[PDB]
């Protein structure tokens, strides 16, 4: 149930 | 400037329970942390699937301290590398993305103590993680201090209380926000006699005795988080331990075990100055 974090950190 | 919290020491405000720690210098059963109460708290976050990995702590603008078993533990097929994780600093809520408050950093390199004993008893359960870029300090992001010999000798005494924080399980479900609990350091003989696991000088245990009434302990998910104490001498917070291991959570007659930070400071310093 973790809110999605912005894409910049996952790229 | 380590160990001085922007929202407390910096503005001469005390949190709800630090007095308990001072009076002793003579997460299960914890409570919600106050905002900015543990600015050095770090959340180790797994990228895929997105989940809580471990706790950790901020010791400088580019270094994060945690438990070696959070990154490496063969018995449970755990062997994470830099790109498998992210570090979230300045958080309060466990699951939500705290826009404009928390900062997410990518890992440049992980360094696990060379003599970390994952085969037997987690002896020397410590690891360092260097961030790719420095994180900006703020009201919610601030480094904790590491103890020198004097501080360790004076505060690491049976009866003296420390503070453990984490987003781990509330029972042996999950907390909405960061949890905190103050626990007393336990005499070596008692720690030894409470388990069949071999205890080493690189560990210390904490928690209340059955006849003391009060409760509290770290639990799954809290690993790698800090066990801190507020020095009564210079009023700065020092990380004396790292949540390491236990048998169950908050069980009567059992105690949580922590990595003795000062004992391994030699290694910590060696890593930092050698690798920037
Ligand atoms: O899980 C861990 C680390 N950890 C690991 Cl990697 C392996 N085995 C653990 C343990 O505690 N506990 C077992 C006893 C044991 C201790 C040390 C090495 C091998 C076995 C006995 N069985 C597993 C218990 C797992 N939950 C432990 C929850 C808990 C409680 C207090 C402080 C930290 C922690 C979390 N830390």
């Amino acid at each position: 149930d973790f809110e999605e974090i912005p894409e910049e950190y996952l790229a | 400037d380590c160990g001085l919290r922007p929202l407390f020491e910096k503005k001469s405000l005390e949190d709800k329970t630090e007095r308990e720690l001072l009076e002793s210098y003579i997460i299960v059963e914890g409570s919600d942390a106050e905002i900015g109460m543990s600015p050095w708290q770090v959340m180790l976050f797994r990228k895929s699937p997105q989940e809580l990995l471990c706790g950790a702590s901020l010791i400088s603008d580019r270094w994060v301290l945690t438990a070696a078993h959070c990154l490496l533990y063969p018995p449970w097929d755990k062997n994470f590398t830099e790109n498998d994780l992210l570090v979230r600093i300045g958080k309060h809520s466990r699951t939500r993305y705290e826009r404009n408050i928390e900062k997410i950093s990518m890992l440049e390199k992980i360094y696990i103590h060379p003599r970390y004993n994952w085969r037997e008893n987690l002896d020397r359960d410590i690891a360092l993680m260097k961030l790719k870029k420095p994180v900006a300090f703020s009201d919610y992001i601030h480094p904790v201090c590491l103890p020198d010999r004097e501080t360790a000798a004076s505060l690491l005494q049976a009866g003296y209380k420390g503070r453990v924080t984490g987003w781990g399980n509330l029972k042996e479900g999950q907390p909405s926000v960061l949890q905190v609990v103050n626990l007393p350091i336990v005499e070596r003989p008692v720690c030894k006699d409470s388990t069949r696991i071999r205890i080493t000088d690189n560990m210390f245990c904490a928690g209340y005795k059955p006849d003391e009434g009060k409760r509290g302990d770290a639990c799954e998910g809290d690993s790698g988080g800090p066990f801190v104490m507020k020095s009564p001498f210079n009023n700065r917070w020092y990380q004396m331990g790292i949540v390491s291991w236990g048998e169950g959570c908050d069980r009567d007659g059992k105690y949580g075990f922590y990595t003795h930070v000062f004992r391994l400071k030699k290694w910590i310093q060696k890593v930092i100055d050698q690798f920037g």
